[PDB]
């Protein structure tokens, strides 16, 4: 997927990996190498009117 | 089985008549949608989502992201007209004056409050507070998005605020060309000369009906907030 | 509602003529440009409120007002076997 | 000025090319010219083909139709408002505020138009007001003497009866002014004398 | 890939179609709601049932989210007491007809109060009219019509 890798304070299981949101969209991953679970959020985006 | 309610037989005679000898001022409410949600959808984000392969067959089906757009936005406008056909019906924004003794009528629920920064009235701000990632910032994910209205919850307050400060200060002038003033005691002996009384019902009972109506303006705060629905 | 780049945000208020939202609206008035201001919803009037004061008007004025209302659209017909099979 | 009739005609022109433009969007064929798929193609393998554009063209004539009944409601509430507000404004005074234009409803004169009628609503709007003195009723001989119809104000000096929407000064008399108890409930009566005829 | 793409296409049409006609619903509420805006609170109205239960006299309109919450004062007789009615009176050879008003009866006494509230009146010759013999109206009565 796409989008910022950015720090997060959602306090995952040892055996949790992925996180999705409401909506069910990846919201958080946890690193494989190093056990940090990040906060995955989409690029930014909108529409513009002219 | 469900009941329809109870069973008076009025009795009916050739000589017969039931003439009222006392009145309740009963202040009653009604609900109506004016306004609803201003949605906007993006077709490259939902149909597809952070893909580019998918995004060239997407081009096949060419005129199918520009029509429902376009009649969404249709929506949008609409909404923002169906406010301005209710609310912003005066022209001039007219003030509740600084002495608020109208006769003995105690509008303080109804009129706008200027110690909350928002300028509200009592009975306004028990609304505001039973009508109510997050579920916003996930939909916004997808390509659904929120359109905030033309007219802000301050500027309809303001509406709402012009539309009272003529009917307490005048009454139907202000609706069909300039405000008149004219005493809110003989407002209502005008608006009584209209359902058949006449004007000494008022004027002779006017702390009796002053008492109803507080009681009644008073019941509305305690009504909507006891019952949920 | 966003970030608005192309336009000033000046002070005064004005009628609102291109709407942008959250009671933003824009106009191109006057050297030419696009300027942003904050919609007036009118004028300020203070009516008089007095215990024993009454206003009654003493002139008139006849004034014809008019209101469009649709009645009836174009009425189509359109042909199944030829749009969907064309010859 | 004439942009409500113009729109029901802008949405129907365009309901009508948006229509014909979905007949140049392959919905997942080889192509979309009917003529070349049945000509370049053998007739097992041409029907799966054939039946891409089939079904998006009886979608698309179906989304087109749908428009135009949710168009028609549109069409036919303004069609009731406008036989409600012709029956009620040309033919008849109403008393709704609003209704039949801004102001005192007096008469009305109905315009054909295209797709649309164009009504020219005749108001009354007062103007060129005066602030006066107002009081509910007089007491004269004891009794209190409430306004018929009309309104008692006062030019500063005396105490006159006049209509509630047009300043025609006249003496209070006893045929203007009805009798309804005493000189002591009413809250702020003045002190007047009326003139018997 | 075309079973994705033509699946969310139509799901998307089909959200468009019902919010257009969720929106009529609304504009009718609207066209309801600018309705009575200028009929009880713009002025009285002598309709019944639209602006509350009850004879109308004022409206108040409150914002609310997304609406408009109008309190109406309406008017609610109570407190009813059964009489005695007559068409009309006669009296010195003619039928007297009320002019605004109605006939009502004590028992031992004939007045004359409004259609709205008991207001006891003495029948006077300025608030009945006269119109006729007493030999076509059926339920006529006969009383005294004093006169100043």
């Amino acid at each position: 997927g796409t989008g910022v890798l950015t720090e997060s304070n959602k306090k995952f299981l040892p055996f949790q990996q992925f996180g999705r949101d409401i909506a069910d969209t990846t919201d958080a991953v946890r690193d494989p190498q190093t056990l940090e679970i990040l906060d995955i959020t989409p690029c930014s985006f909108g529409g513009v009117s002219v | 089985t469900m009941s329809l309610g109870a069973e008076n037989s009025v009795a009916y005679s050739n000589n017969s008549i039931a003439i009222p000898t006392n009145f309740t001022i009963s202040v009653t409410t009604e609900i109506l949608p004016v306004s609803m949600t201003k949605t906007s959808v993006d077709c490259t984000m939902y149909i597809c989502g952070d893909s580019t392969e998918c995004s060239n067959l997407l081009l096949q089906y060419g005129s199918f992201c520009t029509q429902l757009k376009r009649a969404l936005t249709g929506i949008a406008v609409e909404q923002d007209k169906n406010t301005q056909e209710v609310f912003a019906q005066v022209k001039q924004i007219y003030k509740t004056p600084p002495i608020k003794y109208f006769g003995g009528f105690n509008f303080s629920q109804i009129l706008p409050d200027p110690s909350k920064p928002s300028k509200r009235s009592p009975i306004e701000d028990l609304l505001f507070n039973k009508v109510t990632r997050d579920l916003i910032c996930a939909q916004k994910f997808k390509g659904l998005t929120v359109l905030p209205p033309l007219l802000t919850d301050e500027m309809i307050a303001q509406y709402t605020s012009a539309l009272l400060a003529g009917t307490i200060t005048s009454g139907w002038t202000f609706g069909a060309g300039p405000a008149l003033q004219i005493p809110f005691p003989m407002q209502m002996a005008y608006r009584f000369n209209g359902i058949g009384v006449t004007q000494n019902v008022l004027y002779e009972n006017q702390k009796l009906i002053a008492n109803q109506f507080n009681s009644a303006i008073g019941k509305i705060q305690d009504s909507l907030s006891s019952t949920p629905s | 509602a966003g970030c608005l780049i192309g336009a000033e945000y000046v002070n005064n208020s004005y009628e609102c003529d291109i709407p942008i939202g959250a009671g933003i609206c824009a106009s191109y008035q006057t050297s030419q440009s696009i300027i942003a201001y904050t919609m007036s919803l009118g004028a300020e009037n203070s009516v008089a409120y007095s215990n024993n004061s009454i206003a009654i008007p003493t002139n008139f004025t006849i004034s014809v007002t008019t209101e469009i209302l649709p009645v009836s659209m174009t009425k189509t017909s359109v042909d199944c076997t030829m749009y969907i099979c064309g010859d | 000025a004439l942009g409500k009739l113009q729109d029901v005609v802008n949405h129907n022109a365009q309901a009508l090319n948006t229509l014909v433009k979905q007949l140049s969007s392959k919905f997942g064929a080889i192509s979309s010219v009917l003529n070349d798929i049945f000509s370049r193609l053998d007739p097992p393998e041409a029907e799966v083909q054939i039946d891409r554009l089939i079904t998006g063209r009886l979608q698309s004539l179906q989304t087109y139709v749908t428009q135009q009944l949710i168009r028609a409601a549109e069409i036919r509430a303004s069609a009731n408002l406008a036989a409600t507000k012709m029956s009620e404004c040309v033919l008849g005074q109403s008393k709704r505020v609003d209704f039949c234009g801004k102001g005192y409803h007096l008469m009305s004169f109905p315009q054909s138009a295209p797709h649309g009628v164009v009504f020219l609503h005749v108001t009354y709007v007062p103007a060129q007001e005066k602030n006066f003195t107002t009081a509910p009723a007089i007491c004269h001989d004891g009794k209190a003497h409430f306004p018929r119809e009309g309104v008692f104000v006062s030019n500063g000096t005396h105490w006159f009866v006049t209509q509630r929407n047009f300043y025609e000064p006249q003496i209070i008399t006893t045929d203007n002014t009805f009798v309804s108890g005493n000189c002591d409930v009413v809250i702020g009566i003045v002190n007047n004398t009326v003139y018997d005829p």
